[PDB]
């Protein structure tokens, strides 16, 4: 396929080794990727911890700073910077106004953390959830309890934790060797209902999709994806949640095949981003692959290796219509769909009309005007 | 408690 | 105080 024709846009976004960050940095622990707004590399010289935080929007910009915690993320938009040691100090500090947002010590370490939304942090501990409302003025407030971990989890590596944007729907997921392969398993959270359910997945995400007939009130859907450690079959998974009995259109669930090839008996989800706006599902695989597909539908628009280099992390990228990725080599990657080539892609490559007509109408895309 | 989804 | 990051 000609590049001119390709129905997604890659950017290099920067080269982190370009920057003099060592390559003993670049793994899930050490260099974190909370938005395509920054990267954290957090470095250890002769028994001293810093930070180098690169600011993506404003042409990498570096800002180095010695630190006594041994984790940190920078927020989603904002100079702000979460910091932990050995995962009970934790304070979170504003870089612009200097000021200190949080400060407290917790009993029970803090193994995981990411945020859910830009007002709020998310905490995993041996046995707990919990979320920080970490802009509410009060510095020594404790996280509070969202549930207890479900046993499912027991044994995983925790590697994300996600929410709806009411912050009362969540996902924890995690990972285990099963099989001589790596499983993924999810604890799903609704904080109205007060349950929890397990299921096996690598990777979740929550969403909304305008449906014909729902006006400009959206329906809200749960995307999973999942290899099967036994089996090798890939899934990816669309599922409604809280469908509001009011609107006339609900969601049908959605399953679509997630292709691996041959030669990739290792490889796993690491990944998946959703463009609102557009409709459109980006999900990453450890060893490179991207799979772009359609929401509405579950459709499978495309498949390529964007990079040959193991992929460690992933967030939203550009005002969440696409996905950024950082790879083993220190190479942040980006891809969002092309919007002038994305429609006569569906229509002429894959000669689906209805496809195009779905994807052209919800984003506004050019290319279906004779249809 | 039912599933809180159908998977 | 203990400040975990340097200004």
């Amino acid at each position: 396929m000609a590049m001119s024709d390709l129905p997604i846009e890659f950017t290099e976004l920067v080269d982190l080794m370009s920057l003099g960050i060592s390559p003993q940095f670049l793994d899930f622990r050490s260099t974190t990727f909370e938005s395509d707004h920054f990267v954290t590399v957090r470095e250890t010289k002769d028994g001293t911890n810093s930070v180098a935080i690169v600011d993506l929007a404003k042409g990498n910009e570096v800002t180095r700073k010695n630190m006594g915690g041994d984790s940190a993320i920078m927020h989603p938009s904002q100079m702000v910077i979460s910091v932990r040691a050995n995962g009970t100090i934790v304070q979170i500090f504003n870089l612009e106004t200097k000021s200190k947002l949080k400060s407290f010590t917790l009993d029970e370490p803090v193994i995981f953390w990411r945020w859910l939304s830009e007002t709020t942090l998310g905490f995993v501990t041996a046995r707990s959830i919990l979320t920080s409302n970490v802009f509410d003025g009060n510095v020594n407030a404790k996280p509070q309890l969202l549930t207890l971990r479900h046993a499912n989890l027991n044994n995983t590596q925790i590697i994300n934790f996600v929410a709806n944007k009411n912050l009362d729907w969540f996902a924890v997921v995690g990972i285990l060797q099963e099989n001589g392969r790596i499983a993924g398993r999810i604890q799903l959270f609704s904080k109205q209902r007060n349950i929890s359910q397990a299921i096996d997945g690598h990777v979740a995400i929550f969403t909304n999709i305008l449906l014909e007939g729902n006006g400009s009130t959206p329906v809200q859907v749960f995307v999973t994806g999942n290899r099967n450690a036994t089996t090798g079959a890939g899934e990816l998974r669309i599922i409604e949640i809280d469908h509001d009995a009011s609107l006339p259109s609900q969601y049908q669930k959605e399953t679509t095949d997630i292709f691996f090839p041959p030669d990739a008996t290792n490889d796993f989800p690491i990944a998946v981003q959703v463009s609102e706006k557009y409709g459109i599902i980006y999900l990453l695989t450890k060893y490179g692959f991207i799979h772009l597909y359609e929401l509405e539908t579950g459709t499978n628009l495309f498949v390529n290796r964007i990079t040959a280099e193991s992929v460690f992390t992933a967030a939203p990228y550009n005002h969440e219509n696409g996905i950024a990725c950082i790879n083993k080599k220190g190479q942040v990657l980006a891809v969002e769909i092309s919007t002038s080539q994305i429609v006569p892609y569906i229509l002429n490559k894959l000669s689906n009309v209805a496809l195009a007509l779905i994807v052209a109408t919800r984003g506004g895309l050019p290319g279906a005007d004779d249809l | 408690n039912l599933n809180l989804i159908d998977m």
